[PDB]
This record gives structure tokens, sequence and C-alpha cells, in this order.
């Protein structure tokens, strides 16, 4: 099973969230820079950042040894993370609106008949791989990402072509600062983080991606902020 | 007269422009240099974000004004 | 035949077609009766972005077909 990949553009992903019937509380904006000066043009608070970064071979050493030290050696991950897995090539823009909105539930309200909420209620007890099952199968979001991947400034590829590039989203969940990305077995615990400084902190994770990649221009943040 | 173009990662791009120019025209130089196609190409000034139809001059860009550039990418 | 076409606030615009149209032809209409201007249009069906030059038969688009209408952002 084979989705579109979706365009790092915060009218897109606003207009797929009200099509999955989250009330327009929180809506997601452009981050310019990663400076003071940019970061204070972002409206407060902020309760999720979504970062489109490349998928090189640099990168892919990198998860590896991270993934290698954290199942040898361990981590600390709250039993509040609402954590699915990546099992469908190009839906990482679906896994990081659903990591975003399940991850601050209690700030977020749906309308009626709301799919989203259906699909939150639903995979509240499953496990993650489980998660990724029953998104393969849950066909109302299916066609609701089909639609947006459509939408945007530029067209839509071809479905066969490989795509390099790949979204996270980072949140607040218990005085921690989570990497949530299906395509790794676990959350990534980056440390302490709060309400008010969410946005600085995963700002500053961020900042450690391009930095493992100095060569790369291929990055965008939208941050998830109050309406 | 030089113009800078700073990205997400705080690189900058410098380029030679006339304040006749088009957005369109800047987008193509920024091709030219970084290898990014225009229709994936965002330039913001002063908070502001440009058309493509408009000129340097419209927009009040003058020598060293510093522009922002976002990359709409697609994800998987 | 008549075809329907749903836009993303979900309202329904209904066409008269033939199935030799051209996706020109239905974007024409779609201007015609919303003011839509063709060049903003995508028509989406089965999934897929219907290409200018191709007709309604070509897709297998027959009566009482719904496809999907998005709008291209012009950027900057
Ligand atoms: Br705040
Ligand atoms: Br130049
Ligand atoms: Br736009
Ligand atoms: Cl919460
Ligand atoms: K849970
Ligand atoms: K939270």
């Amino acid at each position: 099973q084979r989705w579109l990949p979706l365009e790092a553009n915060p009218e897109v992903t606003n207009q797929f969230l009200k099509q999955l019937g989250l009330h327009p509380n929180w809506q997601f904006v452009d981050v310019y820079g990663m400076d003071p000066e940019l970061l204070s043009m972002v409206p407060r608070p902020v309760c999720a950042v979504l970062l489109l970064f490349p998928i090189t071979e640099k990168y892919e050493v990198f998860r590896t040894e991270e993934e290698e030290k954290i199942k040898s050696q361990g981590q600390d991950v709250t039993s509040s993370v609402y954590f699915m897995k990546q099992t469908i090539s190009n839906a990482c823009g679906t896994i990081g609106l659903i990591h975003a909105i399940a991850n601050n539930k209690d700030k977020m309200h749906f309308e009626s008949g709301s799919t989203l909420k259906k699909f939150l209620e639903e995979s509240v007890s499953m496990s993650p791989e489980e998660r990724a099952r029953y998104l393969e199968n849950y066909d109302a979001i299916r066609v609701t990402h089909e639609t947006s991947a459509h939408e945007g400034q530029t067209e839509a590829p071809s479905i066969d072509e490989k795509v390099d590039l790949h979204f996270i989203a980072l949140v607040h969940v218990d005085g921690h600062l989570y990497e949530l990305d299906g395509r790794k077995p676990f959350p990534i615990n980056h440390g302490e983080t709060s309400d008010e400084t969410l946005l600085e902190d995963a700002i500053e994770v961020c900042k450690k991606f391009m930095e493992r990649d100095p060569d790369e221009l291929r990055f965008n943040a939208i941050a998830l902020s109050a309406a | 007269l030089q113009i800078f173009v700073k990205t997400l990662t705080g690189k900058t791009i410098t380029l030679e422009v006339e304040p006749s120019d088009t957005i369109e025209n800047v987008k193509a130089k920024i091709q030219d240099k970084e290898g990014i196609p225009p229709d994936q190409q965002r330039l913001i000034f002063a908070g502001k974000q440009l058309e493509d139809g408009r000129t340097l001059s419209d927009y009040n860009i003058q020598k060293e004004s510093t522009l922002h550039l976002v990359l709409r990418l697609r994800g998987g």
C-alpha cells in the first residue's frame, strides 16, 4: 500500500485537519528561521512542530546507531505517549498529524462525526503496530489524505516516484520532548521541556538534524499554534 | 546590487539583482545557484509573502536587504 | 449526460457533458458556473489528477460519476 506525499504547507495541513473534523482552536504556521527574532513571529502557545527533512545515507547511519544504542542501553518513555508505526509508503504526512493531535487530545475539540476523533477513540488501547495496521485499513483518512496530496502550490508527483523526504512530530508529553517517527521502533526522548518552551526546545532538535547533514537545504518546519 | 536570502537552515544565498527584477527572476537565480525549482520556493520580506509578478522595487527591497526562503517540499 | 463535482466545502456542482468532452471543456463549464479560472482548477477522479487534452472517455468517467475539485495555490 502506497499513498501520495503531502506538501509542507500550513494551508494544506489546516484544510486536512478541518476535513478530519478538528475544531480550529489550533492552526499550523510556517517557521521562517530558528533565531529568536523569526521564532517570535510564531503565535504562542505552540503544542507541536512537524519537521520535513531528507533521508540521506548520512541520516540513515545515525538512525541505525541511535536505534542500536536505545535498544541495548534503554531510555524513559512515559506511558501517556501515543505512538504508531509507519507500514505505508508516503503516509508520514498523516502519521505526523495524528501524532500531533493524539498527544494534545486534552487541548483539542472535535465536531460531530469527526473521523479523527473515531480513529483516536478506537486506537486508544492498540499497540503501535496495531495502530499502523488500523490506519492501513482506515478508508475515511486514506481518501482525505489522497485529496490533501493534490492541494498546495506544487503538483502531486506520480505514485511510483521514490520519496527521500520525511515528516516527524515533536511534542511535549509529561515534562519531556518526544520525537515521534513511525519509521523508528519507539518514540525518542530528547529530554526535559514544558508547554511554555516547546517551540524553542523542538527547534533545538531540528538544528541537530541540520548540523548532522550540513550540505542539505531540504528542511521545513511548521508549528501548531493557538488560533 | 547584492541581496541576501536566508534558508530555515540559516544558510545565506547572495544574489546579484536589479530593483526592476521580478520575484520570478529571483527564484530563477536561486534555482541557478542552489538547484531548488521555483514552484517549491516561497519568499518572505519584512514578514510579508512576496508575489511572482511584482518587482524588488515594489517591496522596497534595497542593497543588502535579507529575504527568507521557505521550501514547499513534499514528504512521505 | 450529468456528472458531479464536489468542492472542499462539500458543495456539489452539476455539469452537462459528453464522453468526448476534454478536461479543458469541463474546466470552462466550471468557470461558467462558479467563476473559477481554469488554470487554478485541478480535477481528481479515482485518486488521479486529470490532464487538459484528454477526454472524460479516456478516464472511464460515466453518467453521474463524482469528480473532486482542488485549487492549485499561486505560491510566490
Ligand atoms: Br507559550
Ligand atoms: Br545571481
Ligand atoms: Br500561496
Ligand atoms: Cl495535552
Ligand atoms: K496511550
Ligand atoms: K502535549
